[PDB]
């Protein structure tokens, strides 16, 4: 099945690895070399997640938890019973996340597009890599990563946040939250703006680009561009993930005490 | 839209509003018999 | 408590934040701020003879 | 070297400022003429144009400034009117809610009356701003999607009034302060047993992350086809060009399914709205239906098992029993 | 008067009414939070029985559990 | 009753609302490029493609 | 009465009905949340046995 | 006096006035409900001598 | 709206205003008998 | 707005303002009789 | 009077009314928050009984 | 604005400021008798 | 020395000058208000001998 | 803005500045009599 | 006097007044924050009675 | 913009800098006699 | 000399004054935060009475 305009776009070329062997479509999906690599890592990682569930006490979806090894194993590959299975799944996830990004770059190259989508996705991958690779390496043990469980990884976030007695006082966390909140507000504004022009008051014609700019100047005194809003949305969403990666990588590797005590520098200014 | 349309609608709006208030008054009378609030 | 007695102003905190003692005062040692932390004692003009 | 990433604008045009589409000016008017910012034109549109002011806007500004003044003056009085301490300690200062024993009755002025007055004025200002947004939308014959998107956030904001009223005390309200409202957030989660196990809280987390994911995806997609004219979304919606086709095809080949140039904005709208809607429901159920979300999660099979880290003997079980927190001591005893 | 030539009466009236509304609400709310003029609770008291000199920054206990609702 | 509580009822009402909303948005997603072309003939997923939507333009 | 010439009856009916429905739900919910008029549980009590507020 | 309707549109003034009165009525009713003396839903059956009075 | 139209509206407005205030005066007098606030 | 229109508005505005202040002064007299603040 | 040619009277008088309103509010608030001049509660006290 | 208009506006502005300051002066003298601050 | 008014716009200088003077006056007034010695709202009636002095 | 206009504005600015400082000097003199700071 | 040909006097004057004003406030505020020179409180002390910092 | 008018500016700028520094020298001498910092 | 041909004197002057101003503030503030050279508090002490680091 193809869209009514899809046939003329399904051409060869644009791949980073391979030729006509991996230049086909399986149903709607495009399969490249990195499509094949994605399926390998997804299948291996998911099957090992199912095995970790079978080793545990329950099949309940919310209660399944595959935990990282103890801190005493210290950057080694622990026994698979004792957390080594978590490390293997982590490698499969890294390979699948990397393959997904490279597969996206191949698709945009075939369509004559920019490379923005792979790099925007790389912000999320960087945050994940900080959580399970960079910060655990700086702290010296793979056991500093979070467990793989729907509600188990919420317990990790709670306990890690309270390792600094008040995680709200983290300066980088405060900035990252502002990025997340502003992004949600801007997305609601952008979604409303396009829909209100395209679906206007009943019986009236569809509005124009002037209508958007006039409306937001009337409301706020300033109207970002049609390209400005898409630049801002990319900046807010990706910057939220980048500031999240900073906020967690400075807790422990750089700051070990409580986060409220960090604000001594502001209170001890000479003035 | 016109004067005659306004008069016809007004007649039904007035009867509908007043009849609704009388039915609510009877409901308050029944509620008073059950558990008065003053 | 079954009853409440009003404390002296010098024993009353100006700041009503619950966590102010552990988040700010435990790290603040400025003497001016420590002085501002509480209300000051008061009297009457008749008590002073004015 | 690298291609043009459409991240900034190097050549900016200047014309006469856009005065604006003619609108009804009986109860309001446009102020200013429209200036141009060179720094703002690099990122988006350069015009710092005229702003419309009417009945609802003026009233909203008056009420909001009254609330802001009350909050700031109470903050300043809390440091003894010291300007140096006011700036130095500004993140830690607060306008605190009333004491718990007053319930919903009127507190003293210095012990929560200012708080309630400022909250009332802020609520009136927010509602008047909603009215202003609605009128601005319908003056240009636009649909009212932004008013209802704003109403969702107003609903979440108003749960911070309705939950304390449902539990029966204004002491449970959010203090006005930078660090203090975070303190309230933490203590509210602790008091009601780990808000991570509130299902509507998890739902709002999912919609917040989904909003970030959707905006990253849409922004990257539009910037990737901006050289084909994809940033003119209204045209690509009423007359589908090759930029919309390429966006659709990219996402269909990547994911197996796609949206249109119009419906991706519906996705965005609904994710952003559902964030605050589910959050407001979750806050409303806390302390009124469920008093311990961890125990509710245990009830409904949400809590993963861990090995016990301690065990207690029966005498230890009786001794380690504590007391619920009560009143502060109003006397200084002598021993 | 020529002041209405400089300032449009339509614009001034809305600002004037809004200022009066906020000021009247502020004063009524301040009196409601005071001990001497909390007329909804103590309006029936005579002038001699009304509270006097009750500034008392810690007039009431700050820490306590919620009332038994 | 005992096991059934308000939070669970509200959660399931939200689930039904979300599924309905997803169906509506998926219907809106199929307003361009449909019906699909396949060798076996025309194809539509669930939900089915909606009716043709026409816009309104200002006169010249 | 010429109020309908300057006010659209269709919008008035929708706003009025919406206001009445929300008001009725609020009043019914306030009574249900109270002690004296929690009629789902205590509706069979007579007026003498119904809860009364604290007397001073 | 009637010339105020030439300066101000009756449609806008009436809608604003109804919104102001509705909010004012709700605020006053709610303030009385939250008080001790006039929480009429619970203690409305008390006599004037039995109703709560604020401390002297 | 003409000057004559403004005159006709003003007559209905003062009557509606007066009728609203009078009914509120009865409500306040009824509340005073039940529970005086002074 | 013409000078005559400003003159007509000013007369009503001044009378309305002063009358409003007088009504507020009577309210302050009634409040003072009930519970003086000085 | 020649100052009114240099500055627009409309903007000057709006900024003057706004500045004085905030100043009056700030001063009345400071006195209300003080002990000596909390006139809502202390107003009937004589000067000898007022707090110092 | 013209010079003839600036003269006429300056008269009302000075008289308005003069009256406002005099009312403030009377208010301060009233407050000083009631509760002096020095 | 009057030539500075061609280098700098008199209108912009007066606005900037008044704004800086107003902010400075408020800061000095409030610095004194928060001090023990110069509160003057609570302790203004004290004589200079009775006014507080910082510790030696 | 010509030289003569700069001459006219400078005369009022200097007089206003020197007059303002003298008034502030008298204010400091009164404050010194009440509570000296040295 | 030839510096003013290389450097524009208008922006130099603004940067000089801006820097000196900020520097003056910083020094005044640093002294006000100290114990020896907290002149608002202890300005009436003699040089002998003024506080001195910790010694070895 | 030229040498001739820059020389006129320099005379007022230098005399202003000298006057500012001289007042600061008097201020520091006053502060030294009141409470020396060395 | 020929360095002003390679570098604009106006750009050099601004960068140099900005660097020197920052360096002087950093050194003055580092000494102010120390114990031996907290001159605003202990400047009247003689060199023998000034604080010295341990050992
Ligand atoms: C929320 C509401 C909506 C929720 C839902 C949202 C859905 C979103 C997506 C929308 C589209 C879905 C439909 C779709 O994808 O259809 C594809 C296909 C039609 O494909 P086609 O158009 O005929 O194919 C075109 C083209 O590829 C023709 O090539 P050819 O015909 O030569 O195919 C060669 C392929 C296939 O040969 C194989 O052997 C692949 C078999 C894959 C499935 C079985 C897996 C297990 C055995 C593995 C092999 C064993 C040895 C043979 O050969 C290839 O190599 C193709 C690429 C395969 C992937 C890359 C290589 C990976 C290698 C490493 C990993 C190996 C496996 C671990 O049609 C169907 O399969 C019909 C059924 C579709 C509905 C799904 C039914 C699922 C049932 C099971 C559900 C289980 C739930 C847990
Ligand atoms: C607490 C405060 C919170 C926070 C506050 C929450 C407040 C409520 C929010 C509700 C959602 C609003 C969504 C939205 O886009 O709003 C903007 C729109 C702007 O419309 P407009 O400016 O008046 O005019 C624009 C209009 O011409 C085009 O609008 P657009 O197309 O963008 O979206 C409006 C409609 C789509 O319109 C159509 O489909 C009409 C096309 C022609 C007729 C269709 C064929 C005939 C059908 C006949 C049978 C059908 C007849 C209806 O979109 C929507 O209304 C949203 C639809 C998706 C959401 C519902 C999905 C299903 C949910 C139930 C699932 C159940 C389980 C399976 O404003 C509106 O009011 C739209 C109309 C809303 C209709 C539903 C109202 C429901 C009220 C429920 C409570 C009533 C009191 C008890
Ligand atoms: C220890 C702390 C607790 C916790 C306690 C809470 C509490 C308590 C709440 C949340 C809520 C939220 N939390 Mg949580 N939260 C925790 C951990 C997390 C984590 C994480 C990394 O683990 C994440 C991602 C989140 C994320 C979120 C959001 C999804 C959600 C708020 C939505 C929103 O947009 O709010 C921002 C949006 C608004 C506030 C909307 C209203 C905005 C108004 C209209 C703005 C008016 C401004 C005015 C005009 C200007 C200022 C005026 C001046 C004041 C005068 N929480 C832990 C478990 N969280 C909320 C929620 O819904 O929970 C169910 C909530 O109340
Ligand atoms: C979909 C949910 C998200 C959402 C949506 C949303 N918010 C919205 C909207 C929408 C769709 C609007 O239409 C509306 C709007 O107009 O946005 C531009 C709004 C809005 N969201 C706002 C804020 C906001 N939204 C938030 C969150 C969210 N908004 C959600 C994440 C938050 C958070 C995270 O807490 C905040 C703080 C406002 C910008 C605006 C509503 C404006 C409003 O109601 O204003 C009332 C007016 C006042 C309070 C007056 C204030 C007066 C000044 C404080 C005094 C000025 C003094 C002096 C002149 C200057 C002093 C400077 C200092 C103050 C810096
Ligand atoms: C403690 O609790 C708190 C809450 C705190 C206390 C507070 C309480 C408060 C503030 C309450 C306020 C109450 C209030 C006022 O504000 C309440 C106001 C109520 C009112 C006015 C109700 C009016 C109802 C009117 C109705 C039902 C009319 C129906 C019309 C009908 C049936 C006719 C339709 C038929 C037609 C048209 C025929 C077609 C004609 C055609 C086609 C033609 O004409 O051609
Ligand atoms: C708890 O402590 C706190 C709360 C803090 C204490 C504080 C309290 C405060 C500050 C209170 C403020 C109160 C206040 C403010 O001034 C109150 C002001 C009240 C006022 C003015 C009310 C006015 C009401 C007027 C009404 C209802 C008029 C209705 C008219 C109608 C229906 C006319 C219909 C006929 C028409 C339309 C003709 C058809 C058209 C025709 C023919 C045509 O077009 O031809
Ligand atoms: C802690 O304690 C704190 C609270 C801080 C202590 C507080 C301190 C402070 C700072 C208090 C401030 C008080 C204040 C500020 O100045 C008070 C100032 C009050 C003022 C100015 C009130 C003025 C009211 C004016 C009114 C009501 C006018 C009405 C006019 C009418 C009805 C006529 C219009 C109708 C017309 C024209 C129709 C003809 C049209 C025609 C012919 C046409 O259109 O052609
Ligand atoms: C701890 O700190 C704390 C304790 C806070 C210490 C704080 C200290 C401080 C820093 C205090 C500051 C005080 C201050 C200065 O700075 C205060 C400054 C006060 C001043 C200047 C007040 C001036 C008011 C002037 C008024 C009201 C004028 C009104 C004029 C009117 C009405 C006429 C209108 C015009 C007309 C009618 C013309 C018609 C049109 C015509 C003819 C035409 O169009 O032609
Ligand atoms: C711990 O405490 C801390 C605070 C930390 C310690 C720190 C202290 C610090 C740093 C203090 C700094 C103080 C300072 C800075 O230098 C102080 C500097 C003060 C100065 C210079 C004030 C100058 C005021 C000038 C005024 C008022 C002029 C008024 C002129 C008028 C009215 C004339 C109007 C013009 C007309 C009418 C023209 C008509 C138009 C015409 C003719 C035309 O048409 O052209
Ligand atoms: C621990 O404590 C910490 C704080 C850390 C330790 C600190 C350390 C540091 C780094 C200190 C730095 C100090 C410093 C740096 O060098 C200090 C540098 C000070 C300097 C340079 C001051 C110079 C002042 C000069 C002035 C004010 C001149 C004004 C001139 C005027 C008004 C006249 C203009 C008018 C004209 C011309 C009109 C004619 C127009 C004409 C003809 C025309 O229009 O054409
Ligand atoms: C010189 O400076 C001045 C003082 C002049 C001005 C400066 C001001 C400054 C610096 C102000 C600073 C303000 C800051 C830092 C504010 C911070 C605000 C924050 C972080 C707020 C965060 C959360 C607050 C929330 C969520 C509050 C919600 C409150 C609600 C919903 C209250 C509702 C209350 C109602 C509806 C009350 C009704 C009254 C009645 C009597 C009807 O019911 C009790
Ligand atoms: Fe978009």
């Amino acid at each position: 099945a193809m869209l009514s305009f899809e046939k003329k776009y399904r051409v060869r070329g644009g791949t980073l690895i391979g030729g006509d062997l991996f230049d086909f479509w399986f149903g709607p999906f495009y399969v490249g070399f990195f499509g094949v690599t994605t399926i390998f890592f997804v299948t291996l990682g998911t099957l090992l997640c199912v095995w970790g569930a079978a080793m545990g006490p329950t099949w309940n979806l919310w209660q399944i938890s595959i935990a990282p090894p103890d801190l005493k194993y210290g950057l080694g590959l622990a026994p698979l019973r004792e957390g080594g299975l978590w490390q293997i799944i982590t490698l499969c996830a890294l390979g699948a996340f990397g393959s997904w990004a490279l597969r996206q770059a191949e698709i945009s190259r075939k369509l004559g597009m920019g490379m923005h989508i792979p790099w925007a996705y790389g912000g999320a991958v960087l945050a994940y890599a900080t959580l399970v690779v960079i910060r655990p390496m700086l702290l010296g043990a793979w056991g500093h990563g979070f467990p793989y469980g729907i509600f188990s990884h919420l317990d990790w976030v709670s306990n890690v946040g309270y390792q600094y007695l008040h995680f709200h006082y983290n300066p980088a966390h405060m900035i990252a939250v502002t990025f997340f909140f502003t992004n949600c507000l801007a997305l609601a504004m952008h979604g409303s703006l396009i829909l209100s022009v395209t679906n206007p008051k009943k019986g009236t014609p569809v509005g124009t680009s002037e209508t958007e700019n006039v409306f937001f100047r009337d409301l706020l005194g300033y109207s970002i561009g049609a390209i400005g809003i898409h630049r801002l949305g990319l900046f807010l969403a990706v910057g939220a993930a980048v500031w999240s990666a900073i906020c967690i990588v400075i807790s422990g590797p750089f700051w070990t005490k409580g986060w409220p005590e960090w604000w001594n520098w502001w209170l001890n200014l000479p003035i | 839209m016109t004067e005659d349309e306004a008069r016809r609608f007004h007649g039904y709006f007035v009867t509908g509003t007043l009849g609704y208030i009388i039915v609510a008054a009877v409901a308050h009378f029944l509620a008073w018999q059950w558990r008065p609030w003053f | 408590g079954s009853s409440y007695t009003v404390p002296a102003p010098e024993h009353t905190r100006r700041m009503r934040g619950i966590m102010i003692q552990s988040t700010l005062w435990s790290i603040d040692g400025k003497r001016s701020a420590r002085e501002r932390r509480h209300y000051r004692p008061q009297t009457t003009g008749a008590a002073l003879g004015q | 070297m690298l291609e043009y990433q459409n991240l900034f604008t190097r050549v900016q045009v200047r014309t006469v400022p856009e005065a604006g589409i003619e609108i009804d000016e009986s109860t309001g008017t446009r102020y200013g003429t429209g200036t141009f910012s060179y720094l703002a034109g690099k990122f988006g549109d350069a015009q710092i144009g005229p702003i419309y002011l009417g009945w609802a806007g003026v009233l909203s500004l008056i009420f909001g400034f009254m609330a802001f003044e009350i909050i700031g003056l109470n903050m300043w009085a809390s440091v003894g009117w010291d300007p140096v301490e006011f700036i130095r300690q500004l993140p830690w200062l607060a306008l605190e809610p009333p004491p718990p024993q007053y319930g919903l009755r009127v507190p003293p002025l210095a012990q929560g009356g200012w708080y309630l007055m400022a909250g009332f004025f802020l609520t009136i200002s927010i509602l008047l701003w909603w009215v202003r947004v609605y009128r601005r939308a319908r003056a240009l014959n636009m649909g009212t999607h932004l008013p209802w998107a704003f109403a969702s956030a107003i609903f979440l904001y108003s749960t911070f009034f309705f939950q304390p009223l449902l539990v029966g005390s204004w002491s449970e309200m959010v203090p006005f302060g930078i660090f203090p409202h975070l303190d309230w957030t933490s203590a509210f989660s602790i008091r009601y047993g780990n808000l991570y196990y509130n299902p509507f809280h998890a739902l709002s987390i999912a919609f917040l992350y989904g909003s970030a994911v959707l905006f990253a995806m849409h922004g990257a997609t539009i910037l990737a086809v901006a050289r084909l004219g994809g940033e003119r979304e209204i045209e690509q919606i009423t007359d589908r060009g090759t930029a919309a086709e390429r966006s659709m095809l990219f996402w269909r080949w990547t994911m197996g399914f796609n949206a249109t140039m119009e419906s991706i904005h519906r996705w965005s709208w609904w994710f952003a709205v559902l964030t605050t809607f589910s959050g407001g429901i979750g806050i409303l159920l806390t302390g009124t239906v469920v008093d311990n979300w961890y125990l509710w999660g245990v009830k409904h099979g949400l809590v993963a098992p861990y090995p016990a880290q301690n065990t207690l003997t029966e005498e230890q079980q009786q001794l380690l029993r504590g007391r619920y927190q009560g009143t502060a001591p109003d006397s200084f005893p002598s021993y | 008067h020529r002041i209405w030539l400089m300032f449009d009466p339509r614009r001034v009236m809305v600002a004037m009414v809004g200022f009066l509304a906020v000021l009247a609400l502020v004063i009524h709310f301040i009196l409601l939070s005071s001990q001497r003029y909390s007329w909804i609770e103590n309006g029936t008291l005579s002038a001699a029985q009304a509270p006097v000199g009750a500034s008392a920054p810690a007039a009431a206990a700050e820490m306590s559990p919620l009332p038994p609702g | 009753m005992q096991y059934i509580d308000g939070a669970q009822i509200a959660l399931y009402a939200f689930w039904l609302f979300f599924f309905g909303l997803i169906i509506y948005i998926r219907r809106e997603d199929k307003r361009e490029g449909y019906p699909l072309e396949s060798p076996q003939g025309p194809r539509e997923g669930w939900p089915a493609m909606p009716e043709k939507k026409t816009y309104i333009h200002r006169p010249t």
